[PDB]
């Protein structure tokens, strides 16, 4: 039981995101402004609820509508919030509602915490063909966004999620990249090689769950859950890689995801974290310090579902042995865009490739999390060692020590909240790697430090001295302590006598 | 007159500006390049209208037949026509400054483009607007302080009115008078926001770029 | 070209 800085939201918390020392969340309705200091709530932005109406198109307020024979009220879940600081500082924010429309929020010259000024609405109406939405971004199943600015645009690298739900004039694709006008009145694809989608006969049967994105080493990357094969019974955790180009999704392959145990699969991924290796583990796996490391929390299936069953795997996957494997040359065609059966598959930017064989790490934590669902993951370097901030199905936070080369006892071990640690993660690190990380609980977000959460909480000499150094822990006669505090003055770090 | 100006056609729709620099080859920006196909591409010469309506005297209307991409940090790309241009009244090269080179402070220039106007009925015309080049370091105070400015940048800006190119307007030139003669000094690229009232212009320096322009042109 | 004129200007 710990005093940490925390805020409470009247609706639950889906995305955070930190910029010139405020806490932005995306929640149910409501954007919150935080202070990065207490956490303390500095203003808010109401989103919704949102009366919905098929003849009141998106990006208009029909307020005056709200006395109907045809209107709706919905809720604004947000689904992506995200910071550009290329053009005029704003906040971008994309909601379940007006089928997935986004909207930019100019900050002032100096008031960052106003976000309720300058509201601007990101929809164009179309001429030249209207049977395509570039501005509806967002699906309310499930939609995972990441912006980059590459060559001088700001992309938009959205991951959807979809089923059988025709929309006529406002439909969704699935995995594609659209650039903002520099106008910043609208989005626009570029080609046709701008989206890969679900063929229409397979939305329904073939979901697909976007867990992660990331951009790194100029390749675009995206996690992926989904059916082994379109007729497969079975979940998989996949990789999506692609050029890096605004003109479209080009070099476009998936390949499988497997976190085995010494054999035992943990199909399912529930969170990634991408970040640089600490001394120790660098060695360990073959990797420099300027490496990056894909970080992903695995679960094991319930037999034929995609819901996990209480059962996790975390490993490591170098993105420079990730595109080893890519390049390594077997391939099958992208079954749920192109035919099964068609002429592209009887072959061999254009063409989009599957691969057969999986990639696979041995668990890092060696079978420790088998029992638990971790449903949150965040690493980072303290001196030579690699800590992850893990999060619980239960609702428990904690920072362990991760090396190849056996398991270790958590440091920090506690119950945060009844409700589930969200995947969805920001680490900090202020001059020498002394920061912070804000961790999601419902509707709660804590800010938790990087340097632990205390010492008085080892019960035994054994646990104590088995603490990282970062920690500065040692044993005075009865209670771990630091060295400033051991009032006896029998402090060792070294000598465990049978107490 | 301004015989030099090139309209890329992507798809029977204009999709970016163009500077001819010698009779086979037009110096652009890569964002101008959607497709890999060289026959979904187009280059017209010696138009006034973004349609070519009262120019049909002198359109000269060619394909394009190879893409030359700039060293990475450039967004430039010379493209190679399928036929020389024909030099007349209408149809003219631009000289191009010498590598070692510079202009100062103040020194007055001119964007073209067929790009986003923000008019409500645009007649289509070719448009100017008058620059004014700025210093690498009033330059990146005027940007307050969000990027930092390389050899291979040039800026210009307008008088506080706010103008400037925009959607369109890539590729383009940022003309201005070098020893007694008409250069083009820089190149159409995105910007961080389209004709910001106090915000300069940043443009690919074409100086930086001259020795490795000159390899490509003279063939 | 946004706040400009016509190219003979
Ligand atoms: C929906 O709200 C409207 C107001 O925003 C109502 O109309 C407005 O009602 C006022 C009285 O409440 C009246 O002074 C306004 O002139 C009128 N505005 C317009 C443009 O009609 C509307 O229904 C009205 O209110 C009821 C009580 C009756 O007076 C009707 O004749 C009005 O149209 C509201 N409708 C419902 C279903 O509540």
């Amino acid at each position: 039981k710990y005093q940490l800085p925390n805020f409470t939201a009247e609706t639950p918390i889906q995305n955070v995101i930190l910029h010139e020392h405020h806490i932005f969340l995306g929640a149910t309705n409501y954007i919150y402004v935080l202070n990065e200091e207490d956490l303390q709530k500095v203003a808010e932005y109401k989103t919704g609820p949102v009366l919905e109406h098929p003849d009141c198109f998106p990006c208009q307020d029909c307020s005056s509508k709200a006395n109907l024979s045809g209107g709706v009220w919905k809720d604004n879940i947000n689904m992506a919030l995200v910071v550009d600081t290329y053009y005029d500082d704003q906040l971008i924010s994309c909601g379940s509602v007006n089928r997935g429309t986004c909207q930019r929020h100019v900050f002032p010259h100096n008031h960052t915490a106003d976000i309720q000024s300058e509201v601007h609405c990101i929809f164009s109406p179309q001429i030249e063909e209207p049977s395509q939405c570039p501005d509806c971004v967002v699906s309310a199943l499930g939609a995972k966004v990441l912006s980059s600015v590459k060559d001088r645009f700001i992309n938009f690298f959205v991951g959807n999620t979809i089923n059988s739900s025709y929309f006529p004039d406002h439909p969704l694709h699935s995995i594609s990249v659209r650039r903002l006008k520099e106008t910043k009145d609208g989005f626009m694809f570029l080609t046709d090689q701008s989206y890969i989608d679900v063929l229409p006969e397979f939305r329904d049967s073939y979901p697909i769950k976007y867990v992660h994105a990331f951009e790194s080493n100029n390749f675009i990357y995206f996690l992926t859950v989904q059916r082994e094969t379109l007729d497969a019974q079975t979940f998989h955790t996949r990789i999506i890689r692609f050029c890096s180009i605004n003109s479209g999704l080009h070099s476009y392959m998936e390949m499988p995801l497997e976190c085995i145990l010494t054999k035992e699969v943990f199909n399912i991924l529930q969170a990634a974290y991408v970040s640089k290796p600490g001394a120790q583990l660098a060695r360990q796996i073959g990797a420099s310090l300027n490496d990056d490391i894909l970080f992903g929390v695995f679960a094991q299936s319930k037999p034929d579902s995609a819901e996990p069953m209480d059962r996790s795997a975390m490993c490591a996957f170098p993105i420079k042995y990730v595109n080893d494997f890519f390049n390594k040359i077997n391939v099958r065609c992208l079954q749920h865009f192109y035919g099964p059966n068609h002429e592209h598959c009887f072959n061999r930017d254009e063409y989009r490739t599957e691969f057969t064989t999986a990639l696979q790490r041995v668990d890092l934590f060696m079978g420790q999390f088998s029992e638990v669902l971790l449903t949150s993951i965040s690493t980072f370097i303290k001196g030579d060692l690699t800590i992850a901030n893990l999060g619980t199905s239960e609702g428990r936070f904690m920072q362990v020590v991760v090396s190849r080369s056996g398991p270790s006892t958590p440091h920090v071990n506690f119950l945060l909240d009844s409700h589930p640690v969200s995947p969805e993660v920001i680490v900090e690190h202020t001059l020498n790697q002394n920061g912070y990380t804000l961790v999601i609980t419902g509707k709660k977000i804590t800010k938790i430090p990087l340097n632990g959460l205390g010492c008085r909480h080892f019960q035994s000499c054994s646990q104590c001295l088995s603490a990282p150094p970062f920690v500065q822990c040692g044993w005075c006669h009865d209670k771990c302590v630091r060295s400033e505090e051991c009032l006896s003055g029998t402090w060792t770090q070294q000598i465990c006598l049978p107490a | 007159n301004i015989g030099w100006m090139v309209s890329l056609r992507y798809r029977n729709k204009h999709i970016c500006g163009g500077s001819l620099i010698k009779e086979s080859w037009v110096l652009t920006a890569r964002q101008c390049f959607p497709s890999r196909d060289l026959k979904d591409y187009e280059a017209w010469l010696g138009i006034h209208d973004v349609h070519g309506r009262g120019d049909e005297k002198c359109k000269q209307v060619l394909n394009v037949s190879q893409l030359v991409y700039g060293p990475e940090g450039s967004d430039l790309v010379l493209m190679k026509l399928a036929r020389p241009a024909v030099l007349d009244d209408f149809v003219s090269t631009i000289d191009l400054p010498n590598y070692g080179s510079t202009i100062p402070e103040k020194t007055s220039c001119s964007v073209y483009g067929w790009g986003y106007t923000g008019l409500i009925n645009y007649d289509g015309l070719l448009r100017v607007a008058h620059l004014y080049i700025m210093g690498n370091e009033k330059c990146s105070q005027h940007h307050r302080g969000k990027v930092t400015l390389n050899e291979s940048e040039i800026c210009a800006g307008a008088e506080k009115i706010g103008s400037g190119p925009c959607e369109g307007d890539y590729g383009g030139p940022l003309v201005c008078e070098q020893h007694k003669m008409r250069m083009v000094l820089g190149v159409i690229v995105p910007g961080r926001g389209c004709a910001i009232p106090n915000r300069p212009g940043i443009f690919v320096r074409v100086a930086y770029y001259a020795k490795w322009i000159h390899k490509i042109i003279l063939t | 070209i946004v706040g400009g004129y016509p190219w003979w200007m």
